[PDB]
RNA sequence: GAAACUGCGAAUGGCUCAUUAAAUCAGUUAUCGUUUAUUUGAUAGUUCCUCUACAUGGUAUAACUGUGGUAAUUCUAGA
RNA sequence: AUUCAUAAUAACUUUUCGAAUCGCAUGGCCUUGUGCUGGCGAUGGUUCAUUCAAAUUUCUGCCCUAUCAACUUUCGAUGGUAGGAUAGUGGCCUACCAUGGUUUCAACGGGUAACGGGGAAUAAGGGUUCGAUUCCGGAGAGGGAGCCUGAGAAACGGCUACCA
């Protein structure tokens, strides 16, 4: 293959965000598909952008190979790229941290336990302690 | 048949078990806010007055304020008396509840100390114990204190001490209803808010009266 | 059923509101203010399917309250504040002003204007009274009210609230030579003058309006908005002017559009 | 920043079609026959007063500490 | 279209409301007192309007059955007056008094394997059959009744009683 070539459309400025949106299309003639992350670091060197603080979210590949077209954003000051985000793109690309919990069934089996407790439950565990002492 | 104790004066409180038909045949036939006396129930307590507090029955319901007739019935208990606690607004559940005067099916009552006796307790009159927080509302930290109208009771707060592994300090309550410059302010904005929009209402007033008569000099 | 309702179902929204009935099976709901849900627009529909600035629903919300959007001149957080007809919906850090008025076709406009000419907001007076302590004050369409107004507005007539403190400027009368916006029924979004009015005692007083090209028409009164003199609307008119072209022409004009 | 007090919500949803034959329901009116938290807009110089806190009145009570019963309940008793 | 809006007089009331709340800012004035004043907001607050609603409501429209031709009024059925009760109209109830009200233009009764509508099938038409079911409206949480809280419930992932 000799290159792929990405070409933004219909290109919005929102500064209600401090963003900018558009409608990424990408002509990969023989390769297979994107290679997203080499889209993100080539929307960086487009703009001037640290392509940390790109995101592009939307992709799907035309019938018949070659043509991709996807919707991608970026946000300059890469804090405000943090700040205005959604925390599953960020941890898709890495600048954050997936964190890990109980799944929905332990965490409302937990909450709908301790419904069943008055306050912290210190006097209960006193109590039943002494009273299973004896 | 179990007696839990108190002693108020100090807050102390213990538990006593006290196992014969005869030692303990005065206390029948009262109830709850009747007195007694320490004599008959032990020679230990010789001189003690005990009033009648409350108290659980074999199957562990409570007694209940006024009942009469010691025996079990259920009542339709409401928000803010005892023996119950609502779970939603306006909920009445009928709960059963024990009549308050003492008969034998009791298994523990509870007495408060109101005349302590020529001897003392080993675990109750020799045990003291703090109360958990101090007065709150500076009115109440004057009170507690007996202090002045202009005695800057910010200084007389308690400040307990705490160490968390080694470094130790202390933290104090958040005074309320204080005088605060703050307050002050507000009363003062307070009080120019009203003046001034009562004000601009009678100016446009005047204007449109003086409006109405220049339209109506036709 | 036991009290309010608080969901709106797509299939149940308003239909000039132009819902997808895919992707989502729920509406905005545009909560209690200044106009019916019927005849008003939420501002994350506004937001969100008009200008595209905002993608989502929490896009929208953390647009809103960075303290951002303004309707008449004030500050609103809300995702489904009713933002209705003759509203002056405002954008600070795009330094941009905009006028809800009705399209040709019937739905909602997006009408972009001046920074000057975005500081009045035109309003049906609908019902003059005296009100307590012997003040008059008038109340309008969009649920403002005004005291110490001109003893000469009356009924079904407009007045001209500007953003500051109300304080009701110059205003108009209502008779035959009046530009007239309607915003309700079979002729909505129509610009016309009115030539007659009909008063049936009882109700619904039918109007005669005549627009700019001599096709005449009827509605009820409580459509009509007077706007001002003929030719002389005190608004910028959104783009066409208010003509309802029939279709064949529209077809004319749009192939017209086709080629360069 | 747990617990608990306070405020709000829990009267929306979602499910089903047993009842129901001018009953429901649809279009069309009415409220000069009324209730409405909320939202939006306006709105309140007048209060005890012929001896007085206004640089600010008072009580509780939860949570808490510690004492207990009941086989058991989202049981609760007394301090 | 009014005994409307509103205003006035005479009073009346277990005298309702008229801010003892909170955050962020450190402005201004001098008699320099830690004196006076002042911003941007939050939360309440009486009434009126508005919005979300609610509740009653005018006209007209439903399937089969005459082997259902008289029905309603002892125990409100239709109307009058007055009261009570309700958010309020109203026989909604009560006291008294009238003798009315519906119908072969099908009353009343009976049946439904009946929730109603937007709609679906069926391409000459009109029709014949369906609509429990994605939207609108009603009703109900095993059967009934009652009720607290609340703006809004005769609520049942609220309570009480009876029945199974």
């Amino acid at each position: 293959s000799d290159a792929v070539t990405i070409r933004t459309r219909k290109v919005i400025s929102n500064p209600l965000l401090a963003r900018k949106q558009f409608v990424v299309d990408v002509l990969h003639p023989n390769r297979a598909n994107v290679s997203k992350d080499e889209l993100r670091e080539k929307l960086a060197e487009v703009y001037k952008a640290e392509k940390d603080a790109v995101s592009v979210f939307g992709f799907r590949t035309q019938f018949g190979g070659g043509k991709s077209v996807g919707f991608g954003l970026v946000y300059n000051s890469v804090a405000e790229a943090k700040k205005f985000e959604p925390t599953y793109r960020l941890v898709r690309y890495g600048l954050a941290e997936k964190v890990e919990k109980a799944s929905r069934q332990q965490r409302k089996q937990k909450k709908n336990r301790d419904k069943k407790i008055f306050g912290t439950g210190k006097r209960l565990a006193k109590k039943v302690a002494r009273r299973n002492a004896d | 048949m179990k007696l839990n104790i108190s002693y108020p004066v100090n807050g102390s409180q213990k538990t006593f078990e006290i196992d014969d038909e005869h030692r303990i045949r005065v206390f029948f036939d009262k109830r709850i806010g009747q007195e007694v006396d320490g004599e008959a129930v032990g020679d230990e307590f010789k001189g003690y007055v005990f009033k009648i507090s409350g108290g659980n029955d074999k199957q562990g319901f409570p007694m209940k304020q006024g009942v009469l007739l010691p025996t079990r019935i259920k009542l339709l208990l409401t928000k803010n008396v005892s023996c119950y606690r609502p779970r939603r607004d306006g909920e009445r559940k009928r709960k059963s509840v024990r009549g308050a005067i003492v008969g034998p099916d009791l298994a523990v009552l509870a007495l408060v100390i109101v005349k302590k006796g020529e001897q003392e307790l080993e675990g109750l009159t020799d045990t003291t114990v703090p109360k958990r927080l101090g007065p709150k509302r500076a009115n109440n930290i004057r009170k507690f204190f007996g202090l002045s109208k202009e005695d800057d009771v910010r200084d007389f707060v308690i400040r307990r001490e705490v160490t968390k592994g080694e470094k130790t300090y202390t933290k104090a309550p958040k005074i309320q209803r204080l005088v605060t410059p703050q307050r002050l302010q507000r009363k003062r904005h307070q009080r120019a808010l009203k003046v001034r929009n009562a004000q601009a209402q009678r100016e446009a007033a005047a204007e449109y009266a003086q409006l109405l008569a220049k339209r109506l000099s036709e | 059923a036991r009290g309010p309702k608080k969901h709106l179902k797509r299939l149940a929204a308003p239909h000039h509101w132009l819902l997808d009935k895919l992707s989502g099976c729920y509406a905005p709901r545009p909560s209690a203010g200044p106009h019916k849900l019927r005849e008003s627009l939420p501002l994350i529909v506004f937001l969100r399917n008009r200008l595209k600035y905002a993608l989502n629903g929490r896009e929208v919300k953390a647009i809103l309250m960075q303290r951002h959007v303004k309707v008449d001149g004030k500050v609103r957080t809300d995702t489904t504040y009713p933002a209705g007809f003759m509203d002056v919906i405002t954008l600070d850090a795009t330094n941009e002003n905009f006028r809800l008025v009705y399209d040709v076709k019937g739905r909602f406009a997006v009408h972009r204007i001046t920074d000057e000419e975005a500081s009045y907001k035109l309003g049906k007076v609908k019902k003059v009274q005296l009100g307590k302590k012997g003040v008059p004050y008038v109340v309008t369409h969009d649920g403002r009210t005004i005291r110490y107004p001109d003893p000469n507005i009356k009924v079904n007539d407009t007045v001209k609230i500007d953003l500051a403190s109300g304080k009701i400027t110059d205003f108009i009368k209502f008779d035959a030579g009046k530009l007239v916006y309607v915003t309700g029924g079979r002729n909505l979004g129509r610009i016309g003058t009115i030539v007659h009015k009909e008063r049936h005692d009882g109700g619904f007083d039918l109007v005669h309006i005549k627009d700019s090209l001599d096709n005449t028409f009827v509605t009820r009164l409580n459509n009509v908005f007077v706007i001002g003199e003929q030719g002389k609307p005190y608004i910028s008119l959104p783009k066409g002017k208010g003509i309802k072209l029939s279709i064949a022409e529209e077809r004319d004009r749009r192939r017209a559009q086709q080629g360069l």
